[PDB]
Formats: structure tokens, C-alpha cells, sequence
């Protein structure tokens, strides 16, 4: 199953692999065992070339995990600056709330991220 | 028999692994296609602990070797006599051990009373401050080729989130491979797979 691959290739960084999956038009859309998707993790690991390339090829950029956060619930979460500038280009939903009620706005501020506090504020 | 199957659980429990290559003199290298560690005796193994959400403190992390293929699975992995008798503890780890924390005092070694399998576990703790993930240094003791030990069968790692008191929380493994040349066999297991 090649969306279970890309979602473990996505998730190590392996652009390679990620490559050669998507060559072989493995689902950006599948999930793992918490929802996340290939975007998902590759924005919860900082991989911006990864990000870059699901962007363009249809992956959802605002699908939800198990938790109801989007990928940019979590590159907000742990700070991957570039990544948040990218998702906000592809049209991330800043005003998605996760199953805690949290904004990405709200989780940059819960875990001290300033500056893309301000660049999510800028763009509420 | 030690469960196997991944199950990342309300915390969201993932591994990682450092990006480390194929060069002639690299002591451990993960690959991902294969989700396999290929690593030199005895050389420190960063695991990452990556969670969605942090379990609370109690937690503790536990590393179990099995064998892999099934006609092996119910036997103990143990180090070899050979590396059992050569007085190379670092004083914490019983010598017939494979699997070894370094750098953490609080670690314990456990010989299951029932099914004498041997691991050992850390207390879990949150990433330190301006990092993302927990890391954990492991150590395997013998190489897959010993022959009182291993000898060629190869092994999984489980790495399991319990609670205080065993329950889980959540479970990763992955394979390992323990040799002299672990570059050069992560290259050649992957290049295998390509064909295959
Ligand atoms: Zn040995």
C-alpha cells in the first residue's frame, strides 16, 4: 500500500522516497493511525521541501487528524516558521479550531512561538 | 510473545531517527524504506520520542528485542556467551543484556520472571526546552552475526509508552541490524529491495 509508504516517507523526510511514491501516485490523502496525513507530518517534522511538493498535488491543506488540528495547527505548534508561510499561501484556515477549541493563532501563543504568533495575527 | 504492532494511542507516539548516510565509517543509519536500524556494536543509537500530546510524568519507556521471523519469535533474545563473559558492563546493565541506555542514571534493566525476557526502561521526560522530541541513547551489545547469540536471525527493537504501572500507552518498533559495516549494508538492503 503506497499511501501507508508515503505517509512513513513523509513523516522521516526521505524526499527521494517521497518522490519516487508520488511518481507512482501514491494517495497524498491517506492517513495513519491518528488521521494525520503526508502534510501532516511533514509539517509536525519541519520538512518545507515535502510540504512544498504535497501543495502541489491536491493534498488537502486543511484536512484535520483524530484531534481536529490541520497541518498548520501543527507548524504552528512547534515553530517551522517557512512552513506556516507556505501553508498560509496554499490557503490554510487560520480560524480552524482543533478538538480543544485552539486556533493555530492559539497554539503559536500557547507554546511561545512570537513570531508566527504575529504572521498568523497579521493574517486573521 | 511481545506484541510487535504499532499503535501510536491518544498520545500520538511516533519515532524518529537521525539522517545519518551510508558512508564507510557511520556507526548507526536508519532507513526508512526498509524502517530498519542498521548500527556497530556497542556505538551510541539515538531514538526520538516525538508525541502529540505529553503523557504525564510517570510514564516510563520501555526497549524489548524479539526475533523477527516467526520460527524465531518465542525464543529470548540474549547476548552471546562469548559477550556475556567478557566484563564489558558499564556497572547498570546486566552482561547478557543486548539492549543498553546510556547517560541516563535512572534507567533499569528487568529479567521477566515469567518469560525471562530482558528489557529496559527509562522514565519518560519531556523534550528539553527548544527541542521538539525526547531523545533516548540506546547501545546493542552484539552484532547480528554472533554465533552463540543472534547468529544471523534478524531482530526487532518494541519501544513501548507505559504507565506507572505496565499499562499502555503506545508502541513503535523497528528492525535492527548490528554489524561492522552498517553503511555499506544499509546500501546493499536497499538496493535488495529495489529488485525485489
Ligand atoms: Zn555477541
Amino acid at each position: 500500500d503506497l499511501g501507508k509508504k508515503l505517509l512513513e516517507a513523509a513523516w522521516h523526510g526521505q524526499d527521494d522516497e517521497v518522490r519516487i511514491l508520488m511518481a507512482n501516485g501514491a494517495d497524498v490523502n491517506a492517513t495513519d493511525q491518528s488521521g494525520m496525513t503526508p502534510l501532516h507530518l511533514a509539517a509536525w517534522r519541519g520538512h518545507l521541501e515535502i510540504v512544498e511538493v504535497l501543495l502541489k498535488t491536491g493534498a488537502d491543506v486543511n484536512a484535520i487528524d483524530r484531534w481536529g488540528k490541520t497541518p498548520l495547527h501543527l507548524a504552528a505548534r512547534i515553530g517551522h516558521l517557512e512552513i506556516v508561510e507556505v501553508l498560509l499561501k496554499a490557503g490554510a484556515d487560520v480560524n480552524a479550531q482543533d478538538k480543544f477549541g485552539k486556533t493555530p493563532f492559539d497554539l503559536a501563543i500557547d507554546n511561545g512561538n512570537e513570531d508566527i504568533a504575529e504572521v498568523l495575527q497579521k493574517a486573521a | 510473545v511481545p506484541s510487535q504492532k504499532t499503535y501510536q494511542g491518544s498520545y500520538g507516539f511516533r519515532l524518529g531517527f537521525l539522517h545519518s548516510g551510508t558512508a564507510k565509517s557511520v556507526t548507526c543509519t536508519y532507513s526508512p524504506a526498509l524502517n530498519k536500524m542498521f548500527c556497530q556494536l556497542a556505538k551510541t543509537c539515538p531514538v526520538q520520542l516525538w508525541v502529540d500530546s505529553t503523557p504525564p510524568p510517570g510514564t516510563r519507556v520501555r526497549a524489548m528485542a524479539i526475533y523477527k521471523q516467526s520460527q524465531h519469535m518465542t525464543e529470548v533474545v540474549r547476548r552471546c556467551p562469548h559477550h556475556e563473559r567478557c566484563s564489558d558492563s558499564d556497572g547498570l546493565a546486566p552482561p547478557q543484556h543486548l539492549i543498553r541506555v546510556e547517560g541516563n542514571l535512572r534507567v533499569e534493566y528487568l529479567d521477566d520472571r515469567n518469560t525471562f525476557r530482558h528489557s529496559v526502561v527509562v522514565p519518560y521526560e519531556p523534550p528539553e526546552v527548544g527541542s521538539d522530541c525526547t531523545t533516548i541513547h540506546y547501545n546493542y551489545m552484539c552484532n547480528s552475526s554472533c554465533m552463540g547469540g543472534m547468529n544471523r536471525r534478524p531482530i526487532l527493537t518494541i519501544i513501548t509508552l507505559e504507565d506507572s504501572s505496565g499499562n499502555l500507552l503506545g508502541r513503535n518498533s523497528f528492525e535492527v541490524r548490528v554489524c561492522a559495516c552498517p553503511g555499506r549494508d544499509r546500501r546493499t538492503e536497499e538496493e535488495n529491495l529495489r529488485k525485489k
